[PDB]
């Protein structure tokens, strides 16, 4: 598994080689479809290792999202130190997998045929995409997992090709997804950072170390103040919906790769839910709501030491400016995401990231996140021209 | 983003 591309140029792709995807060498000055849609699909499910089968999970079975979550909190991503590991909460999962227009069919797990313990999955979830001077509509693909014990059989390969032609059946040709290891053919790098708001625990979990300064003088640098300073500022209601859905829509199209989002879709992912996603809007002395912040929460399992209280994470979602300085909208982020009880608060260098991430005291994590699209060749684009956020 | 990163 490359986590650079001067490794991964040395390396053959045993499975991407035959995908419609660039190849890692190839640099693009085209934009479209590498092949084309296809007018009649595979009707048999793909062929899995003898005493493994498929298994559509529905997530509204509270059992059955049970198992997807011990899954994935038992085995999906750690970070490069295999210190920490996501803690998707059941909540949380129900979110970011069932957006509007949802499919069952498109949470495809294997499980072993006699116990019928999951041990794999991966989803898609329906998204209209803007890339370059083009609106398509595809999928995103997130989740992908195998249990460790069933690790380099090639079993995932089996469940890309299968959720590939599951979402050929419903007419679609193109997906977005990204990952942290170099594979045919990023459309773009970013890069982690991290902005500590508890450093004692990050330094006692060894997610941070103390860098010569003493633990006084690191707890006096990161310290925040305790309420936001923006005029204005209070959570999303009911009533912002359409006015975040027009603010987010001019805000993307500076961007070269972004989600198009209907009202109903800004609603699903930007109405506040405890635990899960926290959206603030300003609305000025004129009644006018002029920005607004986002951010998720997404808690890490300490791994060496797994009964204790995990890492309180947030990751900055979509933050759209049009009266505050961006960066006193993020130092508000901060301060909301400090009295929340969040240890630690994760952007990306996408977007106008840039401008802030230094001037807050981030600090910049270790291994990028690649943005990857399947059957769409087009030109890379630097990270801050991304403007696509996945969970 | 299914990337686990750290400082
Ligand atoms: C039109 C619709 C199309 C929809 C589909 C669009 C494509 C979707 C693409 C998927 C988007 C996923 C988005 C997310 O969810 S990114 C999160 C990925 N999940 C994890 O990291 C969780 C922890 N790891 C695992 O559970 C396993 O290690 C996984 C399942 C990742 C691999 O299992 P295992 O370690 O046992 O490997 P193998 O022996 O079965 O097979 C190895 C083959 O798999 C290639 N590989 C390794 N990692 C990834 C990866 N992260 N994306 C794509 N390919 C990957 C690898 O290069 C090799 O191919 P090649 O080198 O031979 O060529
Ligand atoms: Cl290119």
């Amino acid at each position: 598994p490359a986590k650079t591309m001067e490794e991964a140029s040395k390396r053959s792709y045993q499975f991407w080689d035959t995908q419609p995807v660039p190849k890692l060498g190839e640099v693009v000055n085209t934009h479209g479809p590498v092949e084309p849609d296809k007018d009649n699909i595979r009707q048999e499910p793909y062929t899995l290792p003898q005493g493994f089968t498929w298994d559509a999970l529905d997530l509204g079975d509270r059992g059955v999202l049970k198992e997807l979550y011990t899954l994935l909190n038992e085995n999906y991503v750690e970070d490069d130190d295999n210190m920490f590991r996501f803690d998707y909460s059941p909540e949380f999962l129900l979110w970011a997998l069932r957006p509007p227009g949802w499919l069952p069919q498109w949470h495809c797990g294997v499980r072993v045929v006699s116990s019928r313990k999951l041990v794999g999955f991966i989803s898609a979830i329906p998204a209209n995409i803007h890339i370059y001077d083009t609106e398509k509509k595809m999928v995103e693909i997130n989740f992908l997992c195998v249990h460790k014990k069933l690790r380099s059989k090639r079993v995932a390969p089996v469940l890309i090709r299968e959720i590939t032609r599951r979402v050929h059946l419903e007419g679609i040709f193109q997906a977005v997804y990204t990952a942290g290891v170099v594979l045919p053919k990023p459309v773009g790098t970013c890069r982690y950072w991290h902005r500590s708001l508890n450093p004692r625990k990050l330094i006692e979990v060894k997610f941070s170390h103390l860098s010569n300064m003493t633990m006084q003088r690191t707890m006096k640098l990161y310290r925040l103040p305790e309420t936001p300073k923006t005029a204005g500022l209070r959570p999303m209601e009911t009533k912002d919906i359409p006015v975040v859905h027009q603010l987010l829509t001019r805000y993307l199209k500076q961007f070269h790769l972004t989600p198009v989002m209907s009202q109903e879709e800004v609603e699903h992912w930007f109405y506040p839910q405890e635990n899960i996603i926290d959206t603030f809007v300003v609305e000025n002395a004129n009644g006018e709501v002029t920005d607004f912040l986002s951010f998720y929460t997404l808690p890490s399992t300490i791994m060496n030491h797994p009964t204790h209280k995990s890492l309180k994470a947030a990751y900055s979602f979509y933050n759209v400016h049009t009266q505050t300085p961006l960066l006193d909208l993020m130092s508000d982020a901060l301060v909301l995401a400090k009295m929340k009880g969040f240890d630690v608060f994760n952007a990306l260098d996408l977007m106008e990231n840039k401008t802030f991430l230094e001037k807050l005291k981030f600090g910049i994590g270790d291994g990028n996140l690649q943005y990857y699209l399947y059957n769409w060749k087009c030109p890379s684009m630097g990270a801050e021209k991304v403007g696509l956020v996945l969970q | 983003g299914n990337c686990f990163s750290k400082p």
